[PDB]
């Protein structure tokens, strides 16, 4: 059998939502607009080691701040993405009010927090300075949509919460977009030994 | 193993072709975009 989740994406606008979820080509192909909400669904299916995984990830059509999304939006949301962009400190500034947004409706769902762009060097919201919580339906990524650079590990952490499988895995990466850009090796692995200090 | 039906539709419940929200039985229209049941 398939699982279904329903995935909000959300975050300023200009931070690579859009340019995120279209990565995954499926999804991109196969998206369906909802009129009278102003969004597009994208449904992505991941392989798993115990079958495959639907995430329907629902992304805004316009640049809606936060607050501002018709309340059908948030409805029946079991995850989230909420997103910012790494060179503009006044979008993560607004991801405790987009969190706060969600949290009003959905309550207790799993989230991931997702810092796009970190393929530009002139990195401005630094690893080290990532506000880490104690919530164990939390967790946050470093992502460059561009370049494909992380992009799977937001949708494998929420599959191991909602299945409640810490062992779970994708046996294939999904077709995705070609990168754009490249993503620096040196950078990564800074970032990324960056992020496990703060963590933990 | 499979997800041994963790997340299996309940009796009654019909998925919208519109936006893929789960409703109930007695949900004429989706309760999240409005459109009616297919
Ligand atoms: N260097 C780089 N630029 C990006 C990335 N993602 C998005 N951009 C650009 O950020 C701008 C807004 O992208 P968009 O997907 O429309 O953001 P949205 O409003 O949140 O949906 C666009 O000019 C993107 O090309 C990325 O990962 N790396
Ligand atoms: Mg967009
Ligand atoms: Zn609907």
């Amino acid at each position: 059998p398939q699982v279904q989740f329903k995935l909000v994406l959300v975050g300023d606008g200009g931070t690579g939502k859009t340019t995120f979820v279209k990565r995954h080509l499926t999804g991109e192909s196969e998206k369906k607009y909802v009129a009278t909400l102003g969004v597009e669904v994208h449904p992505l299916v991941f392989h798993t080691n115990r079958g495959p995984i639907k995430f329907n990830v629902w992304d805004t059509a316009g640049q809606e701040k936060f607050g501002g999304l018709r309340d059908g939006y948030y409805i029946q949301a079991q995850c989230a993405i909420i997103m910012f962009d790494v060179t503009s400190r006044v979008t993560y500034k607004n991801v405790p009010n987009w969190h706060r947004d969600l949290v009003r409706v959905c309550e207790n769902i799993p989230i991931v927090l997702c810092g796009n762009k970190v393929d530009i060097k002139d990195r401005k919201v630094k690893a080290k300075s990532i506000v880490f919580h104690r919530k164990k339906n939390l967790q946050y990524y470093d992502i460059s949509a561009k370049s494909n650079y992380n992009f799977e590990k937001p949708f494998l952490w929420l599959a191991r919460k909602l299945i409640g499988d810490p062992n779970l895995e994708f046996v294939a990466m999904p077709a995705l977009a070609p990168p754009e850009v490249v993503m620096d090796p040196a950078l990564a692995a800074q970032y990324e030994h960056d992020l496990e200090v703060a963590q933990t | 193993m499979g997800f041994e039906g963790m997340f299996t539709k309940k009796e009654g419940q019909w998925d919208c072709s519109v936006c893929l929200v789960r409703n109930e039985a007695s949900a004429t229209k989706c309760i999240a975009c409005q459109c009616p049941s297919k």
